[PDB]
RNA sequence: CAGAGGUGAAAUUCUUGGAUUUAUUGAAGACUAACUACUGCGAAAGCAUUUGCCAAGGACGUUUUCAUUAAUCAAGAACGACCAUAAACUAUGCCGACUAGGGAUCGGGUGGUGUUUUUUUAAUGACCCACUCGGCACCUUACGAGAACUGGGGGGAGUAUGGUCGCAAGGCUGAAACUUAAAGGAA
């Protein structure tokens, strides 16, 4: 638990998989998956001591496209999941309004722009 | 007009085995593993050691006088892996490429129905 | 050429919208090897048959695997990376390992990971495409992959954790990319073994010899006061 | 140490060839060595005990038996020709395996029953619940009871079609799968069950042997043969 | 007939007194594959081959019977000298005395009126549809004070230290009372 390049690898397997023996360690990691991966970690490390309001902060996006990305994705998230559910395949477990974070949501970097959870509904 | 013995392929993970019987499986005609072809001890699984293997094999069933084989194509099966290893389809391969006919390719790995596992 | 060839598979009825739209790129796909292949929509089934033209004669064994990898939901552009020579499927067998249903779904969620990231790691270092499916794993990869992926999903199903395997493995990428110390043994390397194992119980088995017979037959119920009364 | 020097051992090898019974197509099924008929261990009781297993479309020219494997025992050597008696039935593997779909119930059954010979024979069965055509429900479970029942009638009918048969009968009874349609005529009063097959038969025990039986089987056949012209 | 395991490679091991592979057969101890499910049953731990016996249980059906026999739980009871063993390890959710639903599924029942079934041997199916009762879940909705195997210091992230308790430097070794050998180190 305190192995800090092994959970980095953890965590950092999807989005290096997205942007590929493959290559995890730094001083070797070539352009955007060392950007998000550097973008991921200084997120993680200053997510602590930050403020909430202002350490994820979203990019500005209207609203008549900003609600149509959220709704394509969730479009995405229940297909995949759907289908895996009818299959046999055991997906990852989430919480309750956050989004189920899937191949497009590391491809398309869909979170800067639509967030983890709609954080409307999760203050109300 | 062919003369028939089988085949008898077993290609586990560590070594693959091309041992052409009769058409009973009593008599055997020229048993070559993949291991005694060329060793490197690891090198005994692999695509050439299989094609190695197969060939001597059509060598000595072209001498007998079999024409062509039936493929029982088998793994270690049992409590364990069930897939036929690298040197499966190349013993195969080499054993078709080598003048034998082929007919009646068939997997008969041992599924061990209810096995002894815990 | 050879004699015929024909095997089949039956796929379960959700899947027929997604065979249907990717059947043509199977027809190519196969044609190549030549291998005709039929998509029945009202069996619910998937047969491919060696043709007059097949040269190849273990390329229907490939395409059992492909047509089998289809129906157990893997999808079109993992599923025809079983048609090359390097690479092969296993479908490891899980169900049979622990007795109660919260340690078995805890143990293979615990295979999954948290957010996914066990199984994806598992993906990129094995080089293997894995589907944990009910109670059974997929995977298609390299032979040397499958071993890696079988002995982890296994000592997964038992009591240890699946991220040790993933540190040795890590470990052993980082130590087999050097010339030397590769005829050495690496045990010192990993620290998989870990020598837990160091409880050993050691009390008087006053009651633990012979206490507390089965009887068959209940005792009687104390009574309530109104019984007594009555 | 010291190991051994070769001297071939396909210079003392006899062929003979597999004369299959007349309840099959054409008879001919192939050749199998022996070792040279010296005195101790002459080559006819070096064979008699040899099945060999072959394919039920080899030995009916059609490839609707591609499946369904059968055993040829060897009785009776004359004149380099093995005579065979039928020895048992099997499927292959990927058969049964292509029949196994989930969403259904596989009844399965098996009797041991003495025909009218004194073989006895272990003689399975398995049948699958189909679903009906408008059935818009995706499931086709039997209740259990339902299977009980047809498991019940599969075991009494099968057993009425052993005992009611010899051997040769049962066999050209299970060539053209006509048993299978006689279990779906008397379970479709209870399930609909899709393609139910007998998909193994074992010899247990044989009587006798009885070489007029055998070769009453066959055909007939006797030699005078050449005598030496000194 | 000369190797077989096994490994990332190896090795311990077996093997020309024939291992591994193949075929026939026997014996043993387990286990019940695929079918196998966000299905079933059980008070829970748990329970998967067939057939039979033994008692049990639940839901439904009921114009059957008794007539308050009831609900909750501290206490107590039931279940849970030889051969040596693993459990947890990323998780989740707002609760109850609470309204309606929706789709799917399991068991029973009623009605409909088509297809599979079928006939003067017994009874008995399967599917479709509506309704209804009871379950395992899932997706939502509306509305409420929801108060009155034991041992515990006090937030998170840090920073400084003339205090207290420790651990730690030197400097070629031999080699000090001896400016001392051999040998080694270093450059």
């Amino acid at each position: 638990q305190n192995d800090l390049e092994l959970q980095q690898f953890l965590r950092e397997s999807h989005l290096l998989s997205a942007f590929n023996g493959i290559v995890y360690q730094d001083d070797q990691v070539i352009g955007k998956a060392r950007s998000r991966t550097l973008e991921m970690r200084l997120n993680r490390l200053s997510r602590v001591n930050g403020h909430q309001d202002k350490i994820n902060k979203l990019e500005k996006v209207p609203m008549h496209i900003r609600r149509g990305m959220i709704d394509k994705h969730v479009k995405r998230i229940k297909k995949y999941e759907q289908e895996a559910a009818e299959g046999g395949i055991v997906l990852s477990k989430v919480k309750k309004g956050q989004f189920r974070k899937i191949e497009s949501t590391y491809k398309k970097d869909i979170e800067r722009r639509i967030g983890g959870s709609i954080k409307a509904r999760d203050k109300e | 007009s062919q003369v028939f013995g089988v085949a008898r392929i077993y290609a586990s993970f560590n070594d693959t085995f091309v041992h052409v019987t009769d058409l009973s499986g009593k008599e055997t005609i020229a048993r070559v593993t993949g291991g005694m072809k060329v060793k490197a001890d690891r090198d005994e699984s692999s695509p050439y050691a299989a094609m190695l293997a197969a060939q001597d094999v059509a060598a000595k069933c072209k001498e007998v006088g079999i024409t062509a084989v039936h493929v029982k194509i088998r793994a270690t099966g049992g409590t364990r892996t069930k897939t036929p290893g690298p040197g499966g389809q190349a013993a195969l391969r080499a054993l078709a490429r080598s003048g034998l006919r082929i007919g009646r390719i068939e997997d008969v790995t041992p599924v061990p129905s209810d096995s002894t596992r815990k | 050429f050879a004699e015929e060839s024909s095997f089949m598979t039956l796929f379960p009825k959700y899947r027929e919208s997604y065979l249907k739209t990717i059947w043509n790129d199977v027809t190519r796909a196969l044609d190549k090897h030549n291998i005709a292949c039929v998509l029945d929509l009202v069996e619910g089934s998937m047969t491919v048959k060696t043709t007059r033209k097949t040269y190849d004669p273990a390329i229907i064994l490939k395409a059992r695997d492909l047509i089998k990898l289809l129906a157990r939901s893997v999808p079109f552009p993992q599923a025809v990376k079983i048609l090359q020579d390097d690479m092969a499927c296993d479908v490891i067998k899980i169900g049979n390992f622990v007795t109660n249903k919260e340690r078995f779904v805890k143990r293979r969620q615990r295979l999954v990971g948290p957010n996914g990231n066990t199984l994806k790691a598992l993906e990129l270092l094995t080089k293997c495409y894995i589907l944990v499916q009910g109670n059974t794993v997929s995977a298609m990869g390299p032979f040397k992959g499958l071993k890696e992926v079988r002995r982890v999903v296994e000592d997964c199903m038992k009591n240890i954790h699946p991220i040790y395997h993933i540190k040795e493995l890590m470990i052993k990428r980082e130590l087999a990319k050097r010339p030397e110390l590769a005829n050495e043994d690496w045990s010192r390397f990993l620290p998989m073994f870990k020598k837990r194992n160091v409880a050993r119980k050691k009390p008087k088995k006053i009651r633990n010899v012979e206490k507390k017979v089965y009887t068959p037959f209940p005792p009687a119920q104390l009574p309530r006061k109104v019984d007594l009364e009555i | 140490g010291q190991k051994k020097r070769v001297v071939d051992p396909f210079t003392r090898k006899e062929w003979f060839d597999i004369k299959a019974p007349s309840t099959f197509e054409n008879r001919n099924v192939g050749k199998t060595l022996v070792n040279k008929s010296t005195g101790l261990k002459s080559a006819s009781d070096a064979l008699k005990g040899r099945v060999v297993e072959v394919c039920l479309a080899d030995l009916q020219g059609s490839e609707d038996h591609s499946f369904r494997k059968i055993k040829l025992r060897v009785d009776e050597v004359q004149g380099k020709n093995l005579l065979t008696n039928f020895h048992g039935m099997d499927f292959t593997t990927d058969k049964l395996r292509s029949m196994v779909r989930k969403w259904q119930t596989l009844i399965e059954a098996n009797v041991t029953v003495k025909t009218s010979d004194d073989y006895v024979l272990r003689i399975f069965a398995i049948a699958f619940t189909r679903k009906q055509a408008n059935q818009v429900k995706r499931h086709s479970y039997a209740q259990s009871s339902h299977i009980r029942a047809i498991r019940k009638v599969i075991s009494e009918i099968l057993t009425k079609e052993v005992q009611g048969s010899t051997l040769a009968q049962l066999t050209s009874k299970l060539i053209p799968e006509v048993i299978n349609k006689e279990i779906e005529n008397a379970t479709k009063d209870i399930f609909p069950l899709q393609n139910i097959h007998v998909r193994k038969v074992k010899l247990l025990k044989q009587p006798k042997f009885d070489v007029g039986a055998l070769m009453a089987l066959h055909g007939e056949g006797s030699g005078e043969e050449k005598g030496k012209k000194v």
